[PDB]
This record gives structure tokens, C-alpha cells and sequence, in this order.
């Protein structure tokens, strides 16, 4: 609270430096956005099974996107990239990271422990060890401090929305985490309480409903079409009482902007 | 960024739970470095992954500089700038002379600077003690050993409970607080500040409860007045002896009024009242701060 601004400022600077290449999928010969949605959905499953932090999952997705931004990968190796990213994310963020054997186990023994570790090494190289990336989650928790008063359904809905964005490279790869965080927070706050992006977050972030609008429009459609999405692990996850079953809430029909 | 081809080992320096440290000379540039070797069956250790990534973000005069990472088959070599010794060694050597107050003031000022920087970049050190503060022959002191460090969030989550070397561990960790923060690093510096003045540790406990009791006998046993929420902390006990707080001037007798003021703020029981590294920089204790060079 004596560093909240310093840290926000710093994270805002770093999210630009840690941003994936917006159009990297066009340059991927073998893989597609849909395959990526499949991998990310699975990573949510893995997160649940090992009770990993949400932050860990966000980090792992940051690592995958940044890696695939400079390295071509065949579809048969995409999961290996993902496994190693989750492993690294876990090592970075978790009090007790699942052991390597456990990661080797959840890939249905598609890959050897030796491959998983070699890929870990390669990922570190390609990211030059820059793992402390800003995430939607990091911005959300700061934004939550501006509630009056705090509302658990809103935080869980926001988390849920922020998390849905990880699935679809198109279009969310073009929005910075701090912006998806803002869109998610306003959408959750509106859905649950009917209120809006608070004046105090405008002072803090410089973002307005107007600047958020483009991301907000996408995220709104994502929210509306969620039950029809091919990938369903985030909705299953947020049916849980841990997150106040917010996936079961009804999305607003109109945002009115 | 090259390979070990250009490094010439000069001598071993010491060891870590993961690393072996050598003094080395770059043969083309003449630069003296400290090489930390990390041998690699669970892949790259988490501590090494934290240390490298956080350290690459922290470029500061009072943070030890990671110069390079040589990442090979079975070996990970971290290349650090070379510093001459640690604060612990210096205090020992300064046995009978004592450390001149202007040099204490200087070191503390510098340490608050490096620390404020860490906290400004959402990093907790979590292992500040004289063994991890390195000094050079030009008056600088720098935080080192970011193996226990952690990237934190706002507001903090629950992180590893088993943190900070015992003598320098904050009461909120001892009492099982689910949510410690930057204040734990300030607690540690408070202990180091007192230690530089007396040249003996301030709370040399041999166990957790011994550590708590030693703290309590010095600062008074905390109650809901001095520290709201204390009695509902997990490892707090109603049977705790209730000691009076002693006059702070007896805690570190050689310290002047400004020094005492500052020390007391760094050792406030309530993490929320405990002064931040940032705010401490502006304390009157530092009004005449300079940068003396120490003695070999
Ligand atoms: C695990 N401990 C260390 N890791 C690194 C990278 C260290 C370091 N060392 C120096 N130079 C230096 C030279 C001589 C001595 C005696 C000392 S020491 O007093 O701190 N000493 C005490 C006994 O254990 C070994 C180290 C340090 N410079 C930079 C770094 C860094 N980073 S220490």
C-alpha cells in the first residue's frame, strides 16, 4: 500500500515488454488458435487436479505465447511446450510445485521425463529466464481494492472472465493484461451489482469505459457464448463453491455503453 | 555473454545449498567475477529460477549485479559482479575498533535504498542478514543471495511459511501470520542496524519460541493495543509471559535519539505501522549521511 502505485506503474511498463507477438499463429505452419484453445483448456484441468494457483495458470499461458512467438512447433509437440511451461510456472509461483514425474504422468505418458526437462531448458533459453511476467490476475487483484464494498461474486466472476480470455488467442492476444483486467472487472461488477468502472480506477489506470470498450465488447460476446464454446473446463471449474459458482450466473444481455 | 573459456578461476569463495561459488577473472577484460555453479534430476531448481528472473529485473547500485547466465548441458553458471567480503566478516574484523557511526549510517542508507527498490518492483528478499550483504572497498554495500526471494502481488497471497533465517525473522512469521509482506524485510534490517552498533546479533534465539520470548523481553509482550489482531494469530498463546517493554535507549545504548527513533520504527510489532524502506530514507537520522570507505 506504500508501493501499490510503484508496483502498478512497474507492471504496466513490463506488460508491454512481456507481450506475445499478436499475429504469431499465422506464422505457425502446423498449429492453429483452436489447437491452442485445446492446450489451454487442458492446462486449466491440470491446474484443478493439482490445486495450483490461478496465477500459475496465467504465467504458464504467458510463457507458451511468448515461446510460440519465436519458435515453430509441430502439433505433436505443442503439449510438450505446454507441460514445460506449467512446470516452470509452478516452480516460479507455487509453494509446493508438483514434481516432474507428476507432469510426465498427466501428459498420458506421451512424453518422457527426459523430454519434459529438455523442453524446460529450451523454454528458459527462448524466454532468457524472464519469467516474472505481469498477468491479468495481478491487475485484477489490484483493481479489487477499489470495490465499495468488497464483493466475492464480483471478484470470482472477474477472475472467471479474465480466465476465459486465455482460451481464445483471437482476439485476446491483442489486448494487454491490464486492459483485459479492466474489461473483466467492469463486466463482473456490472453483472452482479449493476455498477460501473469506478472513477478511482480511472485515476489509477487512465483507462475509461471508452478505452476499455473494444475489449469489453469482445469479452461480452465471449461471456454470452461461453456455454456453447468447444472448451468447457473454465465453466466446470467456476461451478465450484470455491468460486461462488459464478459460472452459473447469467450474463447481461446488453452493456449499454 | 560468452562461455567459461574466458574465465580463469582464482580460488573458491564458499558454498550454498545449491551453489558453489568461485572468484574468477575474465581473461580478456580483466573483470573479476563471482561464479555460482549450479549442478543439474528434477530439472532447474525453483530457487535458481526465482533468483535469475528477479535479479535480471533489479538493476540498482545497492543490489548485487547478475552479469550473465551460462546455461549448458549439466551446468548452470551464474556470473555475479565480485565484491570483497560480506558484512558479517567485516563486523568480526571490526572487533576492537568498532564500526564508526558515519559508516553504519551510510550502509543503512544504502540498504534501505536497495530494499525500497526491491519492494517497488514487487520483490521480497526474505533472507536479509549480514552474511548476505556484501561490501566493496569503495564504501558500497549491496543486497545479495536472492535464492529465497519472491515476486509478490498486491494485495499479497499466502506464501512459504518457512522463511528468513531465525535471528532475523519477524514476529508475524513466528506467530504464523497467513499474510506477511514487505515489513518482514524491514524487520530484518532493523536487526542488522542494531547488530552493526553492538556487533552482536540482537535476537540470537535457538528456537521459534526462544526467538519470540527474546523479542518480547526487549520490546514488551504485544497485546491488542500495541498490535491489533495479535491474540487471534495462529501460533499466539494466552500463556505467553507478559514482559514490560524496556526503554529503547537500553536496547542499543550507543545510539543517539535519531537512531533510536528509526530503530523503533523498523521494529514496530504491527507490520502496518512498521516503517517502509521508502519512508525511512527521509528519516532525520540520515540528515548528515555521507559515504565513507571502510578499512580493508
Ligand atoms: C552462497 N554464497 C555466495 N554466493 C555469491 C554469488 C557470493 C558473492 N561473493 C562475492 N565475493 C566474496 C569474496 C570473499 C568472501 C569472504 C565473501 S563472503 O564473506 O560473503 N563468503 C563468506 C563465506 O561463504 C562464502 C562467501 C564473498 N562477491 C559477490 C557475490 C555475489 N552475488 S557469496
Amino acid at each position: 500500500p506504500d508501493y501499490h502505485e510503484d508496483i502498478h506503474t512497474y507492471l504496466r511498463e513490463m506488460e508491454v515488454k512481456c507481450k506475445p507477438k499478436v499475429g504469431y499463429m499465422k506464422k505457425q505452419p502446423d498449429i492453429t488458435n483452436s489447437m491452442r484453445a485445446i492446450l489451454v483448456d487442458w492446462l486449466v484441468e491440470v491446474g484443478e487436479e493439482y490445486k495450483l494457483q490461478n496465477e500459475t495458470l496465467h504465467l504458464a499461458v504467458n510463457y507458451i505465447d511468448r515461446f510460440l512467438s519465436s519458435m515453430s512447433v509441430l502439433r505433436g509437440k505443442l503439449q510438450l511446450v505446454g507441460t514445460a511451461a506449467m512446470l516452470l510456472a509452478s516452480k516460479f509461483e507455487e509453494i509446493y510445485p508438483p514434481e516432474v514425474a507428476e507432469f510426465v504422468y498427466i501428459t498420458d505418458d506421451t512424453y518422457t521425463k527426459k523430454q519434459v526437462l529438455r523442453m524446460e531448458h529450451l523454454v528458459l533459453k527462448v524466454l532468457t529466464f524472464d519469467l516474472a511476467a505481469p498477468t491479468v490476475n495481478q491487475f485484477l487483484t489490484q483493481y479489487f481494492l477499489h470495490q465499495q464494498p468488497a464483493n466475492c461474486k464480483v471478484e470470482s466472476l472477474a477472475m472467471f472472465l479474465g480466465e476465459l480470455s486465455l482460451i481464445d488467442a483471437d482476439p485476446y492476444l491483442k489486448y494487454l493484461p491490464s486492459v483485459i483486467a479492466g474489461a473483466a472487472f467492469h463486466l463482473a461488477l456490472y453483472t452482479v451489482t449493476g455498477q460501473s468502472w469506478p472513477e478511482s480506477l480511472i485515476r489509477k489506470t487512465g483507462y475509461t469505459l471508452e478505452s476499455l470498450k473494444p475489449c469489453l465488447m469482445d469479452l461480452h460476446q465471449t461471456y454470452l457464448k461461453a456455454p456453447q464454446h468447444a472448451q468447457q473446463s473454465i465453466r466446470e471449474k467456476y461451478k465450484n463453491s470455491k468460486y461462488h459458482g459464478v459460472s452459473l450466473l447469467n450474463p447481461p444481455e446488453t452493456l449499454n455503453l | 555473454p560468452g562461455s567459461m573459456e574466458n574465465f580463469q578461476k582464482v580460488e573458491k569463495i564458499g558454498e550454498g545449498t545449491y551453489g558453489v561459488v568461485y572468484k574468477a577473472r575474465n581473461k580478456l577484460t580483466g573483470e573479476v567475477v563471482a561464479l555460482k555453479k549450479i549442478r543439474l534430476t528434477e530439472g532447474v531448481p525453483s530457487t535458481a529460477i526465482r533468483e535469475i528472473s528477479l535479479l535480471k529485473e533489479l538493476n540498482h547500485p545497492n543490489i548485487v549485479k547478475l552479469l550473465d547466465v551460462i546455461h549448458t548441458e549439466n551446468k548452470l553458471y551464474l556470473v555475479f559482479e565480485f565484491l570483497h567480503q560480506d558484512l558479517k566478516k567485516f563486523m568480526d574484523a571490526s572487533a576492537l575498533t568498532g564500526i564508526p557511526l558515519p559508516l553504519i549510517k551510510s550502509y543503512l542508507f544504502q540498504l534501505l535504498q536497495g530494499l525500497a527498490f526491491c519492494h517497488s518492483h514487487r520483490v521480497l528478499h526474505r533472507d536479509l542478514k549480514p552474511q548476505n550483504l556484501l561490501i566493496n572497498t569503495e564504501g558500497a554495500i549491496k543486497l545479495a543471495d536472492f535464492g529465497l526471494a519472491r515476486a509478490f502481488g498486491v494485495p499479497v497471497r499466502t506464501y512459504t511459511h518457512e522463511v528468513v533465517t531465525l535471528w532475523y525473522r519477524a514476529p508475524e512469521i513466528l506467530l504464523g501470520c497467513k499474510y506477511y509482506s514487505t515489513a518482514v524485510d524491514i524487520w530484518s534490517l532493523g536487526c542488522i542496524f542494531a547488530e552493526m552498533v553492538t556487533r552482536r546479533a540482537l535476537f540470537p534465539g535457538d528456537s521459534e519460541i526462544d526467538q519470540l520470548f527474546r523479542i518480547f523481553r526487549t520490546l514488551g509482550t504485544p497485546d491488542e493495543v500495541v498490535w491489533p489482531g495479535v491474540t487471534s494469530m495462529p501460533d499466539y498463546k494466552p500463556s505467553f509471559p507478559k514482559w514490560a517493554r524496556q526503554d529503547f535507549s537500553k536496547v542499543v545504548p550507543p545510539l543517539d535519539e535519531d537512531g533510536r527513533s528509526l530503530l523503533s520504527q523498523m521494529l514496530h510489532y504491527d507490520p502496518n505501522k512498521r516503517i517502509s524502506a521508502k519512508a525511512a530514507l527521509a528519516h532525520p537520522f540520515f540528515q548528515d549521511v555521507t559515504k565513507p570507505v571502510p578499512h580493508l
